[PDB]
């Protein structure tokens, strides 16, 4: 009477999709992206990503890239780290591309696995433990440049107003630029001045990102800018997000993809807690603030339902946020975000929720 | 009639593990996964093979054999887990028995999800 | 003290097997090693999707089986057997199996070895069901025993070195003896034992040196005499008194039974209300029947239990409830309860202790 | 006292206690391997008011042991200083790579 099929599609538009990558840490060799609706909370489908993926969506929207290691017997037997390369609308396999076994194990943080803007390369963070960057070219579908001039720095900041350029965070408190050529492989490079004291005022590695700069915050809530506009990276800051009153209390910010970004507003999000001291740096967000950067001033504050990690869809003026396992949809149309709902139990264990590109 | 298509029920009434079709599941039901009760979520594969189970529709008073047809090679979906017994025996009457991965001959095993398909009448 | 090549801290005789499944994430199901006299965990040993496990005969080692893909959710297919270290908890060996081991929920009776420990013997389902021969020695599959073709489960006969029964869809038993290279040397079928359609029995064996006896889903006894050359088999003999019918107690669980040898106790988990679809509810009460006189000696609480085994040297029995251990002194006809161990497991349907 | 998360020597974990596992503070448990490099935390020592490097190697090539989880943040930082950072794995360079627990063994002052 009636037979079960497959081959089918994800039902929701591609607008209404998000991406929660689930490290399932407690089981991290089975780790997952879970594909929700946002706009009612509605479980989609899922990608299955071995011990401790890392996931993105390909900036033209029509495929979803993963980044894992596997083992031929999990817990022994030969290492393949590798990207892959899935559909979008089917949650197919298509491709493999094979990585040199040094790709980052860690918590999903943006900037461990990003791409050019213009979409035409893959960049990633290896650590073997020395650190350098890996390029992967999609259309070859091949690892084509190891970045070694990034040792001693961390993460992947693209730079929005150029095709294939990107920022990492370095020892020195400053930033080093890469420009890749056609090729993948490093055309030039340049390193800024210092930007922030490493022994005395670290920042987050989450960026603030705009089109042309960089907004990123400090462990004791100061702020620092890079503004790539130009050639050569300029840096400025500190600025505090503390007012006197928020001194008494010791406001600090606290969490891990724990800023974002309204580009057309120039209004900065940021997780916040009270009582900040040594070792509060991850601490789930008592609040969240929203600064508008031009002014240097905030604007807004709301309760931040212990949120660690956020996103931003620029064109419909939206922010996720997320504790771990639960995703809130907020409005961020005007300066004071609006709550819209909550999606419970969507990850037991994630710190890293995504928009799909519109 | 209407009782006989999941797709015309209410979500939340389909969703349940006291849906009548759902009788003899163990496992994930996939239309918590991004499926319904009769198609597998995105990337995820039928079985050809399936136990199968004699439920009581009590919105028409009849007795339908439904198949349970898993679907495969993704990893656990892990919502709406349900372990409905009625009338499944052990392994000596294999058909009948839920406690085997109904995904065991697929290409990928892994199982990901159950559907609840209709045979029939019993 | 070295920091790594550590064995398990605590003595065999201490040491028990939960095979936690973790349902939720099958593909990192694992064996937790625990011991029962203080609740300590001691290790633990990996077996990617959906393992079983068992202890050798010798305690010398663990045997799991389990099936790998090169990439998981993809790629090629291996079911193994594996041989490791029973004290430093170490892989040692990999067993190639045809890819049909059976993937499915912990009961004992899909992976057992014989009594002189020289074969492992698993249950196969391609979906047609076979038993497969595993030479331990030689580590090689050597045999797929397709006789047992409708049927299910493996139950070693303690009385002799290398044969084993199972039970098939007529209601009988087929006994599979092996030859010295692990080849079927003969083989036997029983008259029917149960009715399929009206009574049929949980799989689980309440085992003795010489006899099996076997619960139905209605509350009844049937057993299997192999002291002779041919197993001899009969029942039922009910479970309930007449109060326990009208309550509509019946047997529930997985692991659902168990013998204590020297008193000829068979443990049982049950619950009232009984109806169809009620035979793998956790335990109301465990009881504690005496199988020659065949009336019930003891009722305790079952705390939500589904699997139980029995040590005969120490005169102990473990439940299991899917997550905690639960550990009782059975020297007398009523249980007494001497400890909990809390979050053994997060989806276990199967503990064992090591041999003794 | 050492299986909790307010141990003074585990300031900076973020995994599961191996003494919890089936090894100890300074021990892997059975069929774990050490790993040769690890990050570094200072910790605060309440019994003589000092503070002591610790290293925290983790053991690995078996999955995630599920006990006493702990994530402490003393002194940690982000990846651009790399050995004090414990948002990565530091069985990343081992033969097996699969996270089981980690060990907090004192170093000095
Ligand atoms: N230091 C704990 C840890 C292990 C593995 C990964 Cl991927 C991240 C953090
Ligand atoms: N029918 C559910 C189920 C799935 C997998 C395994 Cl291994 C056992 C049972």
């Amino acid at each position: 009477r009636e037979v079960l099929t497959g081959g089918h599609s994800v039902s929701a538009p591609q607008e209404n999709r998000i991406y929660v990558m689930d490290s399932v840490f407690m089981h991290l060799t089975e780790s997952r992206v879970h594909v929700y609706d946002y706009t009612n909370g509605k479980f989609l489908g899922m990608v299955p990503t071995a011990f401790n993926g890392h996931v993105q969506v390909s900036n033209d929207g029509k495929k979803i890239y993963t980044m894992t290691t596997y083992h031929e017997r999990i817990t022994r037997g030969k290492r393949s780290d590798v990207v892959e390369v899935w559909d979008a609308d089917k949650l197919t396999f298509e491709k493999e591309i094979s990585l040199p076994p040094k790709r980052v194990q860690g918590l999903n943080y943006d900037g461990l696995f990003r791409q050019t803007t213009d979409g035409k390369f893959i960049v990633l963070q290896n650590a073997s433990p020395a650190t350098s960057i890996g390029i992967v070219d999609v259309a070859k579908g091949d690892y084509v440049e190891d970045v070694t001039a990034a040792a001693g720095c961390w993460s992947v900041i693209p730079q929005p107003n150029r095709p294939r350029s990107f920022m990492t965070i370095c020892g020195d408190g400053g930033l080093l630029t890469i420009n890749l050529g056609e090729d993948g492989k490093v055309a030039s490079q340049s390193r800024s001045k210092q930007m922030f004291s490493v022994k005395d005022d670290p920042i987050f590695i989450a960026p603030a990102l705009d089109k042309d700069k960089a907004h990123f915050v400090s462990y004791y809530g100061n702020v620092y800018s890079a503004d790539f506009s130009g050639d050569e990276v300029k840096v400025d800051g500190p600025w505090s997000l503390l007012n006197d009153e928020d001194k008494a209390k010791n406001w600090v910010p606290g969490g891990y993809n724990l800023v974002g970004l309204h580009r057309a507003s120039g209004r900065m999000y940021v997780f916040m807690h009270p009582d900040g001291k040594e070792g509060t740096h991850k601490f789930p967000a008592a609040e969240i603030w929203v600064m508008d950067t031009k002014t240097k001033q905030r604007v807004a504050r709301i309760p931040g339902r212990d949120a660690l990690s956020m996103t931003i869809d620029q064109q419909r003026n939206l922010m996720l946020t997320l504790d771990g396992g639960n995703v809130n949809v907020y409005d961020i149309s005007q300066p004071e975000p609006k709550l819209l709902r909550t999606i419970e139990g969507a990850a037991e264990a994630s710190l890293q929720v995504q928009f799909h590109p519109v | 009639h209407i009782s006989l298509n999941p797709d015309l029920a209410n979500e939340d009434e389909v969703n349940s593990c006291d849906y009548w079709r759902h009788c003899a599941v163990d496992g994930f039901l996939c239309s918590c996964c991004g499926g319904t009760t009769t198609t597998c979520p995105p990337g995820s594969t039928p079985s050809p093979i399936s136990w199968i189970g004699t439920c009581h529709n009590p919105h028409d008073g009849k007795d339908y054999l439904i198949s349970y047809h898993d679907c495969c090679g993704k990893t656990a979906c892990g919502r709406c887990q349900c372990n409905t017994q009625t009338r499944e025996r052990p392994g000596y009457e294999f058909f009948l028995h839920n406690d085997v991965n109904w995904c065991m001959a697929n290409e990928n095993s892994t199982f990901h999800c159950t559907t609840s398909v209709l045979v029939g009448l019993a």
